[PDB]
């Protein structure tokens, strides 16, 4: 289903990262999401965001540019960041060197969610 | 309809080689009628006769010289036929401007 | 090899694919004009 | 690994081509192994069933008929032009070259029904990085 | 099989016993230049035997 | 010419992953290795295993007719020597 | 063109599409006037006519 | 051209220069008159009683 | 343009003879020069630059060498009578539409498969005779082939009097009917025109075309109107443009493999041929074997430019240099 | 499968034509296998019945 | 010919598995494996 | 065949700027 899997020689090889795709948006899909686990509870995903080790990348949100000369990031989103991350180890799951550069390089845009999260969340408030 | 390798071409507009008729299958033969004569499964030749290097495979070095010249030079043989078993299950209609 | 299905009798020319009679003559049209036959 | 299984099968030493060893007598220490066989239709559909698009499936779909060690004959560094040949073997000059053309290659892709499956396997260079970082809790 | 869907084949099973990816050369057609000689000698003994 | 593999992984594009295949059907049937011998050596010594004896390599040739006035019949004396040794491995 | 006929507009865009096109391309979107549309009228009538 | 070549069905020969099939026909044939004799071994001619 | 070779070909323009090594003063004179042991023969040119000698030709391994005229090297204009078919009809039916197609088969490309269709329509009346047709035709077509907003000259057409049946009245787009006048036009002439040359990047091609006529009903039966017939030519294109395309191509032997890329850096190799003049062509056409057990040829060929004055006065003085100095029998042409 | 129950017999190898193999010493390894022998009418209704 | 595989399991009707068979007839003639002896080959063997 | 080994190979030098090499050579060694 070519989302962050490589299908091929008989076998289904992930490198970990789980695009979500085809539900629909939070308002446009009928059960509010694709609901990928009972954990909360109602863990929601949409359209853009992906996940690695339990962390959801926001589709929604956007980079600031204090945080992407910072960091270093491509994407303009946090999601579309995690998808920049993972292209290098999309095509060699069992990598060794490539699942210590995707995880050492999954927490740098976990951390910089973390402060762009934390940048609006004291900006609204004040 | 090919105006390039048919060459005559016909007074009512365009080549003359596309007003002929022909009528390929005619019945149920149970074999192949029509079909594509080859000798011990497809042979084909890619000889090579090159100097002191070869630009085709991209070889420097020859322990075993063709001749001495600065060239390469390539060879491709194949034996081909074609098959009608019977020319009565083929109906043709010509133009006679083809001659025959 | 040019069908005529119809045939009107009139004092003027009524179409080309039409056969004209006037009184004692048949005119078709053939070769860009009217042509009567007998 | 294929079908999701691991497999393993001996390599008709007539279709392996190893190039790029150093007189090592090892296989695994080639750079570039490419590995020719005339696999049927439905051994590719066994093996690649999960990466064939549909438009790659009509390309074994419309395939003429069927045919069935002669697949096709190459030879290199040729001294001279005179080649002999009528009932499928190629004859040359009697001591300059090989005298007789025994199949030295599988150039025709597709023999009987079965298809040409070519798979090349090769040693190419990554990039990468060494990094030289401390233990936290120690001086490591 | 369980991981490929298809990977299938048809009742018939069986195997060729050749050599190398080739047309298998039997122990009669090893032995059948050695029987056709046998018959032509056979036969030259027994028209010295019926003379 | 094979393509730079000096590259990083972007620049190993599909076109790029495409050449390399195009190289290796086109070029390279090459067959010169240090090591291993040539093609036509070796389908000769499987070819006197399944009794097929080629006339050009025992003789100059001066036929290509299936009869033994001008052919020369095969006496496997070779593969009952190999089916010790391949019976042998077997029951080891 | 002196005088309008089909004759030469079918086998003006006849040739031109038996050379140039494939069959399922032959869509010609002719673009005229308000006393052109009378005059593709007057003659296709003459031809229908036929 | 090469897609009309590509309809047609395959047959490895066995080398050779030449290939021969054989074509048949029917057993059953109605055979011609000469000319029919009387019991005393002259001919009948046309213009001959019964 | 861009030629075939037989693994080289060198040219060398004869404009002049000096036949001595001192005498070689001005720009593309030539000297054949051989020893009186007949072995070996070379050609001393003096380029815009400097003497410069050929290939030396060891003369028993020459194969051919042949001279060729100027007449044999012009493309003829090829015509199409277009006429009437009597046997449809004598005179023009007053009803139908007679359209005349000229199919060309070369328009933009190389290949038969560019085309291009190009037309001519008359609406035959009442009293119009064959010679009001043919007036009306070629205006008609000269309208289409011969106009001002054309990108290519496609094709020139003409007509005929019957009174002076030899002699072309050429009919332009301008053309007005008034400037035709006669009554005894017989047949429509189109002929090939010559395209447009580049020096070395547009060569000296032509665009062929067949005048089909389209069906009319006479009686009742849509029968065929015209018949177009090959006429025999009548003029001829020079030979200017494919002797300079031959030079600026066989220079580049002899010099620069590019010719003008990149342009603050080039090499302007001075060209000597004039396009506006018509030449002889002689081909010395050898090889080369040395005395070893490589008895492979390489063949050769040298190509000698001279212009001619209408009775080949240069290059039949330019081949008695040659004869008499290495002991070939070039024929004179 | 025949008559409810599984049965194996013995191919043989003049009656078989084994059709799209991949220079495999195998059988199972075809992608289409043609059966003609000659059989009883007995055999024919213990099989095909139903 | 031997008709269309790559259909879906609703146009492989019962003129289509008629094909197959049709196709199939007169077909035990011919050798068709590059790893087999003939038949005539093998029944001078038996 | 003739044993022949050919060996073949290409060169240059380039001197960018022979304003800045200076050379006296003595007058035997010219013309």
């Amino acid at each position: 289903a070519f989302g962050g899997w490589l299908n091929t020689q008989g076998g289904d090889f992930t490198n970990g990262v789980t695009f979500i795709n085809e539900g629909g948006s939070h308002e446009e899909n009928p059960y509010q999401g694709i609901q990928i686990g009972v954990d909360g509870a109602p863990n929601l995903v949409e359209q853009g965001e992906v996940v690695y080790d339990d962390y959801v990348f926001s589709d929604r949100m956007e980079i600031p540019d204090d945080i992407r000369k910072e960091y270093k990031l491509r994407g303009k989103t946090f999601a579309k960041a995690a998808k920049s991350a993972q292209r290098e180890s999309e095509e060699r799951p069992n990598d060794p060197l490539s699942t210590k550069g995707l995880q050492a390089a999954m927490e740098r845009i976990a951390t910089a969610q973390e402060e762009a999260r934390q940048r609006k969340e004291a900006h609204r408030e004040g | 309809d090919d105006p390039v390798r048919n060459k005559i071409l016909h007074p009512m507009g365009g080549v003359a080689f596309s007003y002929r008729y022909d009528i390929w299958y005619i019945g149920t033969m149970d074999q192949p009628n029509i079909f594509k004569c080859k000798i011990k499964g497809d042979n084909e030749y890619r000889g090579y006769q090159w100097g002191i290097r070869n630009p085709f495979t991209g070889q420097k070095g020859n322990p075993y010289m063709s001749f001495d010249e600065d060239s390469a030079v390539i060879h491709r043989m194949a034996t081909l036929g074609v098959c009608v078993l019977d020319p009565t299950r083929t109906m043709s209609l010509i133009p006679a401007i083809l001659q025959g | 090899m040019k069908t005529l299905r119809t045939l009107k009798i009139s004092p003027n020319a009524p179409d080309i694919n039409s056969v004209w009679l006037y009184k004692g003559t048949m005119k078709y049209f053939n070769n860009g004009e009217w042509e009567t036959i007998g | 690994i294929v079908g999701g299984e691991p497999v393993i099968e001996r390599v008709n030493p007539l279709k392996i081509r190893i190039f790029k060893s150093g007189y090592s007598n090892k296989v695994e220490d080639a750079d570039m192994i490419i590995l020719e066989d005339y696999w049927s239709p439905g051994r590719v559909i066994d093996t690649y069933y999960d990466v064939l698009s549909p438009k790659d499936i009509k390309y074994i779909e419309t395939m003429p008929d069927y045919i069935g060690e002669r697949y096709g004959f190459v030879n290199q560094n040729m001294i001279g032009d005179e080649i002999t040949v009528r009932d499928g073997t190629y004859f040359f000059d009697p001591a300059n070259l090989f005298t007789e053309g025994i199949a030295n290659s599988l150039l025709p892709y597709d023999l009987a029904g079965n298809l040409r499956v070519l798979r090349l396997y090769w040693k190419s260079k990554r990039k990468i990085l060494k990094v030289k970082s401390y233990d936290p809790e120690t001086g490591e | 099989r369980l991981n490929n869907p298809s990977r299938c084949h048809f009742g018939i099973v069986g195997s060729i016993y050749n050599l190398n990816d080739s047309r298998p050369f039997s122990l009669v057609d090893m032995m059948k230049p050695y029987n056709y000689l046998y018959d032509a000698i056979h036969d030259r003994l027994n028209k010295a035997i019926a003379s | 010419n094979f393509p730079r593999q000096m590259l990083p992984f972007s620049k190993k594009t599909k076109q790029w992953r495409k050449d390399c295949l195009l190289w290796a059907n086109q070029k390279t049937f090459f067959n010169y290795s240090l090591v291993r011998k040539s093609v036509i050596h070796k389908k000769i010594n499987y070819d006197l295993l399944n009794g097929r004896l080629h006339m050009s390599d025992l003789e100059l040739v001066l036929i290509k007719a299936a009869y033994i006035p001008d052919r020369l019949q095969h006496y496997p004396i070779m593969n009952s020597k190999l089916n010790v040794l391949r019976g042998e491995e077997s029951k080891r | 063109y002196n005088t309008f006929s089909l004759k030469l507009l079918e086998d003006a865009l006849y040739e031109l599409s038996a050379s140039k096109l494939a069959m399922d391309d032959r869509l010609f979107v002719i673009k005229t006037g308000e006393r052109g549309a009378i005059q593709f009228h007057k003659e296709v009538l003459k031809t229908v006519s036929g | 051209l090469d897609t009309f070549l590509n309809s047609f069905p395959t047959r490895e020969f066995e080398d050779d220069n030449e290939y021969y099939w054989d074509v048949i026909g029917s057993s059953r044939r109605n055979i011609p008159l000469v000319e029919a004799r009387d019991e005393n071994g002259v001919v009948v001619a046309a213009n001959a009683a019964n | 343009m861009v030629i075939s070779i037989n693994q080289v070909r060198q040219l060398y323009v004869a404009k002049a003879l000096k036949a001595n090594t001192a005498a070689l003063t001005t720009a593309g004179d030539i000297v054949p020069k051989a020893d009186t042991a007949k072995t070996t023969l070379y050609f001393q040119s003096m380029s815009p630059a400097g003497i410069v000698a050929s290939d030396k030709i060891n003369l028993k391994h020459v194969l051919y060498a042949k001279a060729t005229p100027s007449e044999a090297l012009a493309h003829k204009l090829v015509r199409y009578s277009v006429t009437l078919d009597a046997d449809v009809s004598a005179t023009p039916v007053a009803g139908q539409n007679y359209i005349l197609r000229l199919a060309f088969r070369q328009y933009i490309g190389l290949s038969e498969e560019d085309q291009y269709f190009k037309y001519g329509e008359v609406i035959a009346r009442s009293g119009m005779t064959a010679s009001d047709f043919y007036k009306k035709m070629a205006i008609s077509l000269a309208k289409n082939l011969e106009n001002k907003t054309e990108s290519t000259p496609l094709v020139n057409i003409y007509l005929i009097s019957a009174a002076a049946a030899s002699t072309d009245v050429p009919v332009t787009s301008a053309t007005k009917e008034s400037d035709l006048t006669a009554t005894d036009y017989n047949q429509i002439i189109i002929e090939e025109t010559e395209q447009p040359w580049v020096l070395g990047m547009m060569p000296q091609a032509f665009i062929p075309f067949t005048p089909q006529f389209l069906t009319i009903t006479v009686d009742g039966e849509d029968r065929l109107w015209g018949v177009a017939t090959v006429v025999t030519p009548t003029k001829t294109v020079p030979d200017g443009h494919l002797i300079a395309d031959l030079e600026y191509f066989c220079m580049g032997a002899r010099g620069d493999i590019y010719r003008g890329m990149g342009y603050p850096n080039i090499i302007k190799t001075t060209y000597l041929v004039d396009p506006g003049a018509v030449y002889d062509v002689l081909d010395i056409h050898y090889f080369y074997t040395g005395s070893n057990e490589s008895v492979q040829k390489s063949e050769k060929t040298i190509t000698l430019v001279a212009v001619d004055d209408g009775s080949h006065t240069a290059m039949n003085a330019l081949i008695g240099a040659i004869n008499t100095a290495s002991g070939l029998t070039i024929a004179t042409l």
